[PDB]
């Protein structure tokens, strides 16, 4: 059985112990900077504050209490629609060039 | 007005979530200056000739007013240098800094500059390991076809190490740290277009802060522990790392039973020693270093760090063991119990880098659906 | 513009660093508030604060007598011109009888002022500015607003 | 690059205090040491076991080396 | 006032004084710290040093 492992790995990575989500921690590149530019305000600032406190707590090496941690079922994939939209345009931009 | 460049060093934006690891990135600025400062006064008395050199060392260790210190602040200082590197280099692996492609490659050329400098720095005093340590390392380039005998003779000024080959280094050696002093400024310049790279891997632009009050004192604190853990060696155990043989004068007609260069090659020397073939082990050596340039084409996870990759953590510190093994296994002679380990460990080194660290992110991308 | 007298003004007119700023002096029962308020584009906050702090240290240390008689002669034309009417008066009365107690006849303020010379200022500002623990506020694009430590380190000359 | 055009922030508030108005090392023993442990439990498992195995190959590597020099019954 | 506050407003307030203070304290500190270690070093190595065998010869 699989799904018992995704839920576990997501608990071992640490980034539920810092009030963060999954899309927060992504490596930033040109493909991603596009999407983070494309987000709406209500969600965008909501990205900022999740980061802005996780840093200050990776400073202290402290964490949040167990209650305020993040939960796997609540790991919203808010970025995926905006991202895959991009790489569609990228490969449309490349294969059209060939 | 040029002081405004020290916006780089005064009013710079940098993160707030920063460990004491990055102090190591700064100490080399101190070690590089501290070594030259010592070594300069040191070299007011050294002599680039055979007959007088080893005496010209003891001219310092005995007769000079506090000249005896400067040999050891320099020598063991050259070792606290590396101890920062092999925590500083392993860093970007574990925090994903090699992505700054314009910078990591510079992080190579500094290293190779040193590992051809420090080599020259061991051979100056003719310690009976100087000579053979010069012979063993330098002779390997003879492995090359059709030019090996020519270059090595060309750098041997003849047919083997002698008075000329000393003096060809003391000038090649008293110069390069300045070339490091310059290239180090380049190593910071490409950085200043992007700034540092947090442990998380996230652009912390929202939480960048100054540098004059905060990381300055922290660096001093970092520096203070260095001097502490450098005074201990010189004051309480200078004979620790440097092999004892280096106080014997050099004689080409008498080798020691056991040979090893200074301890820090040994992760790499052992790799060559594993391969019974001559040449095919060499290209592993140079590749044992230049592989670091090959890493950024092997960043699989769409994350950056390893703080958030527990599987790669299990493989990263594993690599540290294999190094700490190969650091030691080369330091011991050639016998059957150990050779079986070098054939494994040296392969493990190449193996963990080029197969499994990618493989983790190939998986960890899939455990989380991208 | 540039031809003004207060260096903090001529600079901000010259270099166009800001759009507006004002000092104050609020006073409560056994304490008060002394400082300033300023408004400027985000790319110019840190420059203003250095100048502001530069002046306080200048006044606590090097207060030119010629520059004192200005502020003395400035203050006189505040309290007076403030009291051009009845409502300002009746504030000053109804406020005086709960703060100081007695209302102060203006020829009493004047005598207190003429006691003030450059020796007193260098003592007063030393007591209430120099090396103290200020309070700071911010509301807007303050990406350049320096940290509290940098503010305090800029509080004392040398 | 410098402060002023890095990126955007909206509707966030910061509360910070002087150092003079506070002790330097508050709860250094009280809250820290539990935080050292929690810091430690989250790293120990994937840090040691290589180094643990090293202690064994530094162990067996010398013992098996010592024997080989001792003679055989022959 | 404590010693600390009496110490502040005399010395550690005016930076010109704050530098004058340090060389003073250092100038005397050099005179104590040497005497200390030289005696402790003498004490721990009692019966070994030259000054302890300086009278015989
Ligand atoms: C990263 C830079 C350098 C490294 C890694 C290095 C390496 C070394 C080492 C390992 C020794 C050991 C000799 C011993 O302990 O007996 C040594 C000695 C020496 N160093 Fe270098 N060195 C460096 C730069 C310099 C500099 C900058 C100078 C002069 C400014 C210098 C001049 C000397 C001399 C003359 C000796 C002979 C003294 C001796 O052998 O003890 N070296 N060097
Ligand atoms: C004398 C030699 C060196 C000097 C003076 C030097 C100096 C510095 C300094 C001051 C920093 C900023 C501190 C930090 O980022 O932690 C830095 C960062 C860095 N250095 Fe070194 N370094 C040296 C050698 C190396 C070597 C051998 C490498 C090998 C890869 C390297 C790779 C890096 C990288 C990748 C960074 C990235 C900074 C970040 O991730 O934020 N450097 N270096
Ligand atoms: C994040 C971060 N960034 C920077 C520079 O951007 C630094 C940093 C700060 C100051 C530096 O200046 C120095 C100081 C001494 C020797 C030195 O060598 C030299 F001079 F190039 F040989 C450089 C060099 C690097 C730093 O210490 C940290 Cl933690």
């Amino acid at each position: 059985w699989l799904e018992g492992i995704r839920k576990w790995y997501y608990n071992a990575a640490g980034f539920n112990k810092l009030g963060l989500m999954r899309d927060d921690t992504i490596h930033e590149n040109d493909d991603v900077k596009e999407a983070i530019r494309r987000l709406p305000e209500n969600l965008y600032d909501d990205r900022v504050f999740r980061i802005k406190r996780a840093l200050d707590l990776s400073m202290r090496q402290q964490i949040l209490p167990k209650e305020q941690w993040t939960k796997y079922e609540e790991d919203k994939s808010y970025l995926e629609p905006y991202l895959k939209e991009v790489i569609r345009e990228r490969k449309e931009r490349e294969e059209w060039a060939k | 007005l040029m002081k405004i460049v020290n916006n780089a060093f005064i009013d710079l934006p940098a993160p707030s979530n920063i460990s004491s690891w990055w102090n190591f990135g700064s100490l080399l600025g101190i070690c590089l200056i501290l070594q030259i400062l010592t070594g300069l006064f040191l070299a007011m008395h050294y002599t680039s000739d055979t007959t007088t050199a080893f005496s010209s060392v003891t001219h310092i260790c005995r007769d000079v007013n506090y000249g005896w210190i400067i040999r050891y602040m320099h020598a063991n200082g050259a070792s606290m240098f590396f101890i920062c590197l092999y925590m500083h280099v392993g860093r970007g692996l574990y925090y994903g800094s090699y992505t700054f492609l314009e910078t990591w490659n510079i992080g190579v050329i500094l290293l190779l500059t040193v590992m051809a400098t420090a080599f020259m720095g061991y051979v100056l005093p003719w310690g009976q390991m100087s000579f053979w340590g010069a012979t063993v390392i330098t002779n390997l380039l003879s492995a090359i076809p059709y030019i090996g005998t020519n270059l090595v003779e060309w750098i041997w000024g003849g047919f083997s190490v002698d008075k000329a080959t000393l003096t060809r280094f003391f000038a090649f050696h008293f110069i390069l740290p300045f070339i490091i002093m310059a290239i180090a400024m380049v190593h910071l310049l490409f950085l200043h277009e992007t700034g540092s790279n947090n442990p998380t891997g996230i652009s912390s632009d929202v939480d960048k802060i100054p540098f004059h009050p905060y990381y300055t004192i922290k660096d001093i604190l970092g520096a203070l522990l260095l001097i502490l853990a450098l005074m201990l060696l010189v004051l309480f155990a200078p004979d620790l790392l440097g092999d004892p043989d280096n106080y014997t004068p050099a004689n080409p007609l008498n080798t020691p039973p056991h040979i090893k260069p200074e301890w820090y090659f040994l992760f790499a020397y052992a790799i060559l020693r594993s391969i019974p073939n001559k040449l095919g082990g060499v290209l592993a050596l140079a590749f044992s270093i230049l592989i670091l340039a090959l890493i950024p084409l092997l960043h699989t996870s769409k994350q950056r760090s390893m703080m958030f990759r527990p599987l790669s953590q299990c493989l990263f510190w594993a690599l540290v063991a294999d190094l700490l093994t190969l650091t030691w296994i080369g330091g011991q002679p050639v016998e059957h119990p150990y050779i079986t380990i070098g054939q494994l460990a040296s392969v493990l080194y190449f193996l963990l880098i080029l197969v499994l660290m990618p493989t983790a992110g190939t998986i960890e991308n899939k455990l989380l659906k991208w | 513009g540039a031809h003004l007298s207060s260096p903090l003004a001529s600079i901000a007119a010259t270099n166009k660093l800001c759009q507006s700023f004002q000092t104050f002096n609020i006073c409560y029962a056994d304490t008060g508030l002394l400082g300033a308020h300023f408004v400027c584009d985000h790319m110019s906050i840190d420059d203003m604060m250095f100048v502001l702090q530069g002046q306080w240290m200048r006044l606590c240390t090097s207060a030119t007598e010629s520059e004192v008689l200005r502020g003395k002669n400035l203050l006189r034309n505040a309290l007076v011109s403030h009291l051009d009417g009845t409502t300002p008066v009746c504030e000053d009365i109804g406020r005086s009888l709960l703060t100081y107690g007695r209302r102060i006849p203006l020829a009493e303020w004047e005598s207190r002022i003429a006691e003030v010379d450059a020796r007193v200022v260098r003592e007063v500002c030393s007591k209430y500015f120099y090396d103290q623990c200020p309070a700071v506020a911010g509301f807007g694009p303050i990406e350049q607003l320096p940290d509290y430590n940098r503010i305090r380190s800029g509080m004392f000359w040398l | 690059r410098q402060f002023g055009h890095l990126t955007r922030v909206r509707h966030v508030i910061t509360y910070s205090l002087s150092p003079f108005e506070q002790r330097a090392f508050p709860h250094y023993f009280s809250k820290g040491i539990p935080n050292v442990l929690r810091r430690t439990r989250a790293c120990i498992l994937r840090v040691a076991p290589p180094f643990v195995a090293f202690y064994l190959v530094y162990t067996w590597g010398t013992q098996e080396f010592e024997k080989s020099k001792r003679k055989n019954p022959a | 006032p404590t010693l600390t506050a009496r110490l502040y407003s005399l010395l550690f307030r005016r930076t010109s004084t704050f530098a004058l203070t340090i060389v003073v304290g250092a100038l005397f500190f050099e005179r104590a710290f040497d005497q200390g270690a030289d005696a402790i070093y003498e004490h721990i190595n009692e019966g070994k040093l030259w000054k302890h065998i300086k009278h015989k010869y």
